[PDB]
């Protein structure tokens, strides 16, 4: 679990040099970008249950896996499968405050990936609820945020396949 | 020992200390909020 | 931080009348503050150890673990 | 840094952030200058400071520049040093942090058990570091020497 | 508060407050000036609140107003109109206190329990708590704006 | 069925199966007919049942129909007659296996958690299955009306 | 955990479809098979301690295993030998009422493998106990329901090898 | 627990009444005294051991109660004794920072006499060493700062006799 | 032996070992030659030992060796002799190890639900080392034999 | 003591004492005669003990006599022998009763967050207590001063 | 866990017999190592804490583990080292107590590579900080008994490596 800040702590520390002015310039450039990021924090928290409601509407609702035949049947598998998108639309707001994707490969993408074989979760139509979530999110909270979102989305995808 | 790693733990009524048991059964007769005292609040030395 | 562990734990005192492959055979996530303590319990049963394993460590990190 | 603190702690209360500590992840955002300004002023005057808060603490405690003590001879005192430069570099990446948890990562966990392996005297080092923050205080100017002597503040608490 | 999440999270740890956590209760000391102005400003005009939230909610959602809805026969509608006045009630609290813990500790917990014995559709409450933010957020200036909003996206968050 | 659970239940008592439970298992097996012709009843007349429970439904709660309510047009109010198709398959599963399980198992998880996402009041499904009980039981024999009202019981008590 | 009643249920439940009439063939043909299940089913659970004493004392008695040398020479792994056969044909009754082998591989044979490798019990001596078992249950209860042991047993020692 | 802010939100919510000018006037004068907490309380987390070793020092030291037969003589009795004295100045600070001594009757005073009663813990040696205390820290942090420290410190050891 | 039981009490108590422990397997250590040669007299005479124990016990118990009973016949009064000499293997065994942990281990876990599966009356063997306890103590001098008796008298304890 | 550590062991176990147990109780009745004479010795000459202990300490820590170190000046020298005497006195007492739980029971258990509220180092404690044990050693004949090293020893273990 | 003497049980057990004058011999063999052995376990119960100090001050306080950049930096990772050479040490002891390794091959050489290997622990710098302890504690305790302690700190090594 590290910010942007614990990074380049952690990179001035492995090395062991103190503070230079170009961690110095990452740093400004994290707090710059870091107003805007508790604005969209506070938008996406406000609106999260819409913002699923939306994305499952968009993609997964009038498909064979929301229909019989797929892993989105029962009224168990949608409620785990609301759970999931929940989880994945939380993360992702997280590694947004943040400014870096290590809480995403360390809580999300840790053993994700084995138990979604497991389970037989197809992993198309989640990275499907995920980028329809990703443009949902985009149209909500505006365009450079939405970006922010979208790379954080983007590795949640990225360590999903 | 008792529980185990899957078992949730429930009530145990346990014998050999002697303080064990009025002080297990004076802590599990009452509900959550029946008063503000502690059961034990500690025991007198011999 | 967070070890996968693979344990066989056999209890050599009790005959357990019940099934209890969890208690015997068990592969689980143990935070790392908690790993030492826990490795200490699994060795005192004497049970061996298949394979740990550590996915959310990310070692050699002095700070933000 | 407050981030991660407050994303912990909504992972444990297993909620989203509220708009009290986005306020707040936001004021730290807008305190970033302040707090640069802070930790380039202890950046550039590390040695003045080490030099004056290690003699004022020979002059304060002799017990560990004297025979039979902790610190004696060259390489021993020249480690001191060095023990409050590792003291004063967590001083500042908690400065810059704008939580005391890096300090707490790196050196506040086992300080007294290795000191205790070592032979240090903690309360000394706790008073090395009382100097150091009598001495970064009275360089610099009045609220920011409130800001860095919460954290030098902390740092002897967790000591002694 | 945040004076007592503040002195809770610092009781668990058997520690004192962290300097980081000092500052904190300091900067909310200060902006309680213009967290009294915000909670004038939603004290004073709760009657046009209210009333506008409720035409716009009837407005939105008439089913509920419908003949079946919860809220049927003018003492339903007016019923909730005081369902409406308690949520705004409670958000002036948590604006005053800096946190969600007045309105979580009183209005949050049970709500959905409730809601569902009383039969009432909570989509629709949400709704009524977005037309008060509409409304309560077209009242104010900017920022004054983004801290009520704050605590009515709370509100929704926890509804939903 | 209700093999399974007597196989589950003297498996977490560890024992064998009861000759109680064998009695019932028997007698289960001998009761086959009265539950197939029950279940023939029920798949024979699915579509006159939804059709008349339906519009019940919709006389008794019209908020669900009216504008702003969940089922407002013609899809909208399809797949509410095809949520109702899902329950009363389940009602027949059930009722062929015995058990209440495998309605259970398919369709009484997570209803309130996915209802609560859709935005479907669930005691407006509850009256729909009271509707559908209500018709099926006047439709069948009254021995077999309470054989199947008490599955459809069960479901309405695991809806509200 | 299913019967062949939830196994026919599941797979009509997949697809889709109601209750066919190839469906309701699959469940008479459990139920004339049911009533000797439950018959058989008694007569097992009636003399358990029997069959697994005649198990043992045909294959494994008399061999180097309940002899020094093999895993069964102490009383610790006798008793946890005459445990395990026990669970063994308690299962297979379970098996033979539900009609379906998924309790088997659910509880019996999930992680038996591993920790039979890993505590060094052997697998061949363990699968000719359970075949002497189950013609010991085939003689006892009779021909049709030990051919119903047969397969279930053969399912335990094929999930075991 | 509660603050002062969360006593006057009872207040008015027990009422059943809005917050009336006497209610802001309350919470007008507790965000006047709030940085005055906020640095009283860094000075005191500043010198924890300090000021309960100068509050031994003052009292218990050289007494009856650390030579033979008091109850401060065993090394774990000093232990004890250091810990209470700790909990003592950690929780009037807490009750500092909130303005309100709710925690100190909630979670020091509950149960304290009858356990220090029990254990034959002396109460008046007690009460002079949180004397002692208050005292020290009363020098530390100044007069208004000291005075708001001992009006906790009066508390618990008004609750204490 | 006594060393593994003071090693994992020590453990468990998470300390060093107590010098009364200490001494306790410095005595232990003292007295092995007094334990080898009461297990170097048992292993002299382990068959004389066995066959007046086992005519002992078919005089007193002739159940055993009735028709019907579990040591009918040549091989099973044979196997019966041959458990007779793995107890007082086992008894040899704890006698030199000064401790009753290797009988426990290798032969008193599971006795009762083995001699369950194969018939055996456990009574009958709590009897069978009785006449042997007499019979080896008739043999040693008076202190020896209390030694053996000790461990003698934990087994047909842990039997009975 | 011995008999006390006997009781709790065999007490916890739900068993009377074992014979081994009993014999080990025996053997420390029987040298109680020699752990009295020892006791007598450490009692008798407490005076020269202390005082060249002290001479030896002082002589090879010399920074804790220093100003600066804790037992600077008149009084707390002798607040210094007065700790080094308690210490004697509890060597006493574990020579007597044969185990160290009077040792470890009074004086042993919060030595450490003692000595840190104190200001004390520990390491010059663990140094006096081993110039106490020259002292003693050199007084007494070869088992007896191996007798009494062992709790001298277990005395500067705990401290390290 | 074995001693010496559950080691000749088990051995004279595996095969079948009673004990034989070759068992007696290797009885008394551990008898008279023993007496010496109670009096060096002693001895470094006594000094483990200045055997730890001066094994580190040894090998590993001025090299690049102890600086920044080693595994050693840290405090944390400093407590850390402290508490493993603490334990290589008493399970040591304990080996040397029972006169068998088996304790050591139980519970410290049972998980200790792959944990070492995961968590990036050099073992060259731990097999040297072992090896210096192993002859402070033979200049401690003396000659034969430092051959005892060299043998199970060996076999440390060789499980570690
Ligand atoms: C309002 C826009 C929606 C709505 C409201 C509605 N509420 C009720 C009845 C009650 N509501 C409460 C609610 C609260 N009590 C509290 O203390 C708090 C926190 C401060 C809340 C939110 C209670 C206790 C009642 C019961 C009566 C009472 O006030 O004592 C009704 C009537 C329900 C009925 O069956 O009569 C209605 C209609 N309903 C809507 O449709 C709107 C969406
Ligand atoms: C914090 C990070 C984290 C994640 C993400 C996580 C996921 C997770 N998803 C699960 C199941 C699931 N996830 C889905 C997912 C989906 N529905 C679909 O079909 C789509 C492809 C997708 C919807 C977008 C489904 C259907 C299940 C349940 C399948 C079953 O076990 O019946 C399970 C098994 C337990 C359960 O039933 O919930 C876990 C642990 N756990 C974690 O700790
Ligand atoms: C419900 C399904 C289920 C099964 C089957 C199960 C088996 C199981 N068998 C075990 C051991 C064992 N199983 C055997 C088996 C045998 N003896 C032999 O040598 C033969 C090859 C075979 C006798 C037929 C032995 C000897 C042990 C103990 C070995 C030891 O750990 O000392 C253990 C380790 C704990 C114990 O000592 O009992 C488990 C968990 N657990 C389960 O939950
Ligand atoms: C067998 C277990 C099971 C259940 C319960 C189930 C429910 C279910 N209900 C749905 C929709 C729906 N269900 C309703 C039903 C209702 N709203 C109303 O107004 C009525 C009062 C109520 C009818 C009783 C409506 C209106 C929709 C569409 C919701 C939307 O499109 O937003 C959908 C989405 C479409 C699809 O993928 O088929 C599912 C999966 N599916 C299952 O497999
Ligand atoms: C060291 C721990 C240990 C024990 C206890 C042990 C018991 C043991 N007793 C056996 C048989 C037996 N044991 C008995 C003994 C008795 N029945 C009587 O009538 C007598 C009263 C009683 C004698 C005291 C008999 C009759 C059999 C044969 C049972 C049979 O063949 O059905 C067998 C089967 C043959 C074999 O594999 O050697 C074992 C393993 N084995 C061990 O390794
Ligand atoms: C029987 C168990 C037991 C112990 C050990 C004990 C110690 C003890 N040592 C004290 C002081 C002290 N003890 C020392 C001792 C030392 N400082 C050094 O530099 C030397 C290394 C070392 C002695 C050789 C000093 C200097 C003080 C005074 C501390 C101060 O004044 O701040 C005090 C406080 C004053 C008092 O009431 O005596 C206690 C209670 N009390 C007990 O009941
Ligand atoms: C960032 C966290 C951190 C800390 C705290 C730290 C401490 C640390 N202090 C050391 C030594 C030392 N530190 C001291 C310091 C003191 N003794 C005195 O007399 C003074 C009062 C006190 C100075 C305040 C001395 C004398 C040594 C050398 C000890 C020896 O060589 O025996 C060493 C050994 C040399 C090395 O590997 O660099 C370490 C690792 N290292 C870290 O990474
Ligand atoms: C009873 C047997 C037993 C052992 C030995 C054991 C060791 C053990 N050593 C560990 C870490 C460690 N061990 C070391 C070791 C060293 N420092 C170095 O760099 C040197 C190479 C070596 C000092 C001699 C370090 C640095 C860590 C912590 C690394 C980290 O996780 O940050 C951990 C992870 C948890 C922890 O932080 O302590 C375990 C479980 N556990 C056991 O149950």
């Amino acid at each position: 679990m590290q910010d942007a800040i614990t990074s380049v702590i952690n990179s001035a520390d492995v090395q062991g040099k103190y503070l230079d002015g170009s961690a110095m310039d990452k740093l400004k450039a994290y707090f710059t970008t870091g107003a805007l990021r508790v604005r969209a924090a506070s938008t996406i928290s406000a609106n999260a249950a819409a913002i699923v409601k939306e994305a499952v509407a968009k993609s997964l609702l009038y498909s064979d896996v929301t229909r019989p035949g797929g892993n989105m049947y029962t009224t168990r598998r949608y409620a785990a499968c609301i759970r999931d998108l929940d989880y994945y639309l939380r993360y992702a707001t997280y590694a947004m405050l943040a400014g870096d994707p290590s809480i995403l490969d360390e809580r999300v993408l840790n053993g994700l990936k084995e138990t979604y074989n497991s389970l037989g979760v197809p992993v198309g139509s989640t990275v499907q609820a995920i980028q329809a979530m990703k443009e949902v999110t985009a149209g909500l909270v505006g365009a450079d945020a939405g970006r922010e979102m979208g790379v954080y989305f983007d590795y949640i995808c990225s360590g999903l396949s | 020992d008792n529980f185990g790693e899957d078992t949730v733990p429930f009530r145990r009524f346990p014998t050999l200390p002697a303080a064990n048991f009025p002080n297990t059964e004076r802590l599990y007769n009452q509900l959550t909020k029946q008063n503000r005292d502690l059961v034990v609040p500690s025991f007198e030395p011999a | 931080r967070m070890f996968k562990i693979t344990a066989c734990v056999p209890s050599q005192s009790r005959i357990r009348t019940q099934r209890e492959l969890q208690n015997t055979y068990f592969t689980k996530l143990v935070p790392y503050d908690n790993w030492f303590r826990e490795q200490q319990r699994i060795m005192k049963m004497g049970g061996k150890i298949v394979k740990v394993q550590l996915a959310t460590g990310k070692p050699g990190t002095n700070t933000g673990l | 840094s407050i981030v991660t603190k407050s994303i912990v702690n909504a992972d444990a209360e297993a909620r989203y952030l509220s708009p009290g500590e986005l306020d707040r992840i936001k004021a730290f955002v807008t305190s970033g200058e302040s707090r640069l300004r802070i930790a380039e002023t202890l950046t550039g005057s590390r040695e003045r400071i080490i030099k004056s808060a290690g003699d004022a603490l020979f002059q304060k405690r002799p017990d560990v520049v004297s025979p039979g003590g902790n610190a004696y001879g060259e390489e021993m005192t020249a480690t001191c040093l060095r023990d409050m430069d590792y003291y004063l570099r967590l001083i500042t990446y908690g400065v810059v942090a704008g939580d005391v948890t890096p300090i707490e990562e790196i050196g506040l966990v086992g300080v007294r058990e290795m000191y205790k392996s070592l032979g240090t005297p903690v309360d000394a080092v706790a008073q090395a570091v009382r100097e150091m923050k009598a001495v970064a205080t009275g360089m610099m100017s009045g609220d920011d020497a409130a800001e860095a002597g919460a954290y030098f503040d902390y740092v002897i608490g967790a000591m002694e």
